[PDB]
């Protein structure tokens, strides 16, 4: 019964807004500055040491890419 | 099955796999899509992972599938390696392609046993002056050449494959862990100039690669070396094999790069906590055994000209002639720079070298000695403070201290000079005569890059 | 809303709260209501909170007290008029002479003259 | 590390229940709870930085639906200011092993190496109420690996009397 649950949470839940249509996975949301060091929630597609531009013009240098945040 | 990524921070990757089929500790994984291969290094559980990657980390994405080889990094031995440059994973990289062998072997293996230990005192004679009174080397015992930045550990390890590998019969192994690759290429030219390039094996993992490939670099040096020495021929006997390390220091530099990386709190100065035994676990299986004798030459760095440091302090024991370069004598002009207080050996004892030899010896460092303490009080005080007796010996070990400098054979390039190679009969009546006095009325600047004793009277004539 | 509340005081550090959408930038002046004290913004540590540095005496602050912030640097006052007067950093007079005269304000963190 | 992180909360939420007498609504909820966060879509849709505490409290209550209540939205409100609900399943273990040992009744895994038949399964129930017990809940297990007999498996007790004994007789060879 537990896969059939998991089924009853994919119906009561409907989709869910696609996950918010998969959440662009070149998408990103600043969490943390200081010291001009940034934390980026969401870079699924960020691959190491890429150029990642902001919303501003600027520009950062991918160093860490952890399970759920990736910093620069 | 196969897993995926789910973290890079730097050089260390970590992969998640099914419950069931987690790969072992030194198991190899290769990344789909592109060249990267991985070597497992902690077990995390909860079927994650934790590697450290062979190659070049740029580009690479978090859910990239990985599948799993089961079993270690494998390289290539045999004949067929002799005369190639290959590099961390056993690929020829002289474009003269591919190897035309099919033996493996996998680079992580355990140490001979207390049971197979085989050691041996046949003396060996290399030509140079201090190293043939000071500490003698012996056919089979390891060496090694600790000393600063710039002080000339390559040369002299260059002159040593000179005088021994040219007359050697036997074959050979370089293995470069971190250095200059325009060494790696003058290193090629010069043996395929010569005819001696069909007697060498070279393994190069440079100074310019990521740390995977300099951590996991020696182990294939030394596991060709291995097959080497226990290898027999068919109505032959094994074969001597020479095995030159070049900066073993690296190598645990390169582990200490990826210490904190791996979650290990930090030991006493930023070394990782598994220092001693990353270290002897490598330099264990260069001893020789009952079947096959391997004579090693390793260059040792010591950073901050600090010999206390962790690394070289503990590489100390791992050594059976130890020779120390100094910074203050190669400043001084004299080369090669071995201090001759700090080079010692378990060679020099009257059972082995003699009782005349022994005796020169330790009259030679008796005198350095004292010249040592006293330079303090001619500093303050001038030279005519001193007793007779102590001029002389100031006189003498000055005297002494020329003497054993020496033109190499591969130092004429920045010299110009022919280099020389005295026999150690030359050296010891050289230095007798010097002890006794014979040598009081010839001025000391006739001791200076000269060869045996001839020479300095022929010096002095001219003079 | 810019009013936000104070959830932590360690001696001179002082973190402060704001809903999700109205963090402010880092080196913003916050002045907490009801007081005379000014906060300078240090590092934003996410979820809406931000960690501060006092500029005075702390004692007496208690937590979930009202911040309102200026959504720029500490202003200073400039021209003619401070010709002559003692003024603190956060630009006040403290030589008991009266108010400084001028109007004229400027941040006092800027960016270096550029190359050019 | 994550199971000693659930002890206070399981073991408050357990005595909640048990002094408001609807245990069995909050081991339904748990194990719902515990489900819908190891689903990865789902957890995807929560972690978002956008969401207040309060978000992820409704979010969870839509999904739950019915079976929600003012104390368990109230649990998941304090999970939520503390971040800590991705250690759910924890505390839905932690929850029923205390659920359990609170009712006298313990959980045994029999493994062997044919399928039992009901006599054997009975026969083995009644010999295991020796340790006193109020029932036991026998879950078999096949296993072709093995050979002959049976292993049973009570917490970390466990009993064997199967090819081991090949095992245990090697050893004593060597
Ligand atoms: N035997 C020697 N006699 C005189 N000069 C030397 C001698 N060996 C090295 N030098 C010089 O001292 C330096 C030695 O550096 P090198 O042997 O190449 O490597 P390392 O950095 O390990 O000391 C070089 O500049 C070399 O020209
Ligand atoms: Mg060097």
């Amino acid at each position: 019964q537990l896969n059939p649950s998991e089924i009853s949470a994919l119906i009561k839940q409907r989709i869910g807004d696609l996950d918010t249509s998969a959440t662009a996975k070149n998408e990103g949301t600043i969490v943390m500055v200081s010291d001009g060091i940034v934390r980026i929630h969401g870079l699924a597609d960020a691959m190491y040491g890429e150029m990642i531009e902001f919303d501003g013009g600027l520009f950062g240098m991918a160093l860490n890419l952890e399970q759920d945040s990736v910093g620069a | 099955s196969s897993g995926r990524i789910i973290q890079i921070i730097g050089a260390v990757i970590d992969v998640e796999f099914e419950r069931t089929s987690v790969p072992k500790i030194y198991d190899a994984l290769q990344v789909d899509g592109t060249e990267t291969t991985l070597e497992v290094q902690q077990q995390l559980g909860d079927g994650v992972v934790r590697t450290i990657a062979m190659g070049s980390t740029e580009g690479l994405k978090r859910g990239l599938t990985v599948t799993s080889t089961n079993a270690p990094i494998s390289v290539p031995v045999g004949t067929a390696t002799l005369g190639r440059i290959m590099d961390v994973l056993g690929r020829p990289i002289d474009e003269a392609g591919p190897v035309a062998t099919e033996e493996r072997l996998p680079i992580h293996r355990q140490a001979p046993s207390y049971a197979e230990q085989a050691a041996s005192t046949d003396l060996l004679e290399t030509g140079i002056k201090v190293i043939d009174l000071l500490c003698p080397f012996a056919k089979g015992g390891k060496v090694g050449l600790f000393g600063g930045a710039g002080v000339g550990k390559t040369v002299n390890m260059m002159e040593l494959i000179n005088n021994i590998a040219k007359a050697h019969s036997g074959l050979s192994v370089f293995a470069g862990v971190g250095e200059r690759t325009r060494e790696g290429n003058d290193f090629y030219h010069e043996m395929k100039d010569s005819n001696v390039l069909d007697k060498v094996a070279m393994v190069y993992g440079q100074m310019n690669e990521p740390p995977g490939n300099r951590l996991r670099v020696a182990l294939t040096g030394l596991t060709m070396a291995e097959y080497f020495r226990d290898e027999k021929d068919e109505n032959g006997k094994g074969r001597d094999v020479l095995l030159f390390v070049d900066n073993i220091y690296r190598y645990t530099l390169a582990g200490t790069e990826v210490s904190a990386l791996l979650g290990r709190m930090p030991s006493a100065v930023g070394y990782q906590p598994t220092l001693a035994e990353e270290m002897g676990v490598l330099q264990e299986r260069i001893t020789s055994t009952k079947s096959g004798s391997i004579t090693s030459i390793q260059a040792v760095y010591v950073p901050a000209d600090d010999l206390t440091d962790p690394s070289p302090a503990t590489t100390f024991a791992h050594l059976d002639a130890t020779v120390v370069l100094s910074r203050d004598i190669a400043s001084s002009g004299i080369y090669p720079a071995i201090d001759p207080l700090d080079s010692t050996s378990r060679q020099l004892d009257p059972l082995v070298v003699g009782q005349e030899h022994y005796e020169i010896a330790r009259a030679v460092q008796n005198v350095l000695q004292r010249y040592k303490e006293l330079k303090d009080i001619i500093a303050i005080l001038g030279m005519d403070e001193l007793a007779e007796e102590d001029k002389l010996v100031v006189y003498r070990a000055r005297k002494i201290q020329r003497f054993f400098s020496q033109p190499f054979h591969v130092a004429e390039v920045f010299t110009g000079a022919p280099g020389k190679l005295v026999p150690l009969k030359e050296t010891i009546r050289g230095f007798k005569g010097l002890l006794a006095g014979e040598y009081d009325h010839i001025p000391e600047q006739a001791f200076y890059m000269v060869g045996g004793i001839d020479e300095v009277i022929a010096k002095a004539e001219k003079l | 809303m810019s009013s936000g509340r104070i959830i932590q005081i360690i001696g001179a550090v002082i973190d402060v709260e704001f809903e999700r959408t109205s963090v402010p930038k880092i080196y913003d002046a916050l002045q907490v209501d009801g007081t005379e004290t000014t906060l300078e913004v240090q590092q934003q540590l996410g979820d809406g909170v931000v960690r501060t540095i006092a500029m005075g005496s702390t004692e007496g602050l208690k937590r979930g007290l009202t911040v309102t912030s200026t959504n720029a640097p500490i202003s200073v006052p400039v021209g003619t008029a401070t010709l002559g007067r003692i003024m603190d950093v956060l630009g006040r007079p403290i030589d008991e002479a009266g108010p400084v005269a001028t109007e004229e304000r400027l941040p006092i963190h800027r960016q270096a003259p550029s190359y050019a | 590390e994550l199971l000693t992180l659930a002890r206070p909360y399981a073991k408050a939420a357990f005595a909640y229940a048990s002094e408001q007498g609807a245990t069995d609504n909050w081991s339904n909820a748990l194990q719902v709870l515990s489900a819908a966060v190891q689903d990865e879509a789902f957890s995807a849709y929560l972690n978002r930085p956008e969401l207040t505490p309060a978000e992820q409290v409704k979010l969870f209550a839509k999904v739950l639906g019915e079976d929600q209540s003012q104390a368990v939205s109230n649990f998941l409100t304090l999970l939520a200011d503390n971040d800590r609900l991705v250690l759910l399943p924890e505390i839905a273990a932690e929850y029923e092993q205390l659920k359990s040992q609170n009712n006298n009744n313990v959980d045994v895994v029999i493994e062997s190496a044919f399928p039992l038949t009901a006599e054997q399964e009975q026969l083995l129930k009644s010999a295991l109420e020796k340790r006193f017990n109020s029932t036991v809940t026998v879950s078999v297990e096949v296993k072709p690996e093995l050979i002959a007999g049976v292993v049973i498996r009570a917490g970390d007790q466990v009993i064997d009397d199967s090819a081991l004994n090949k095992l245990e007789k090697m050893r004593t060879r060597l």
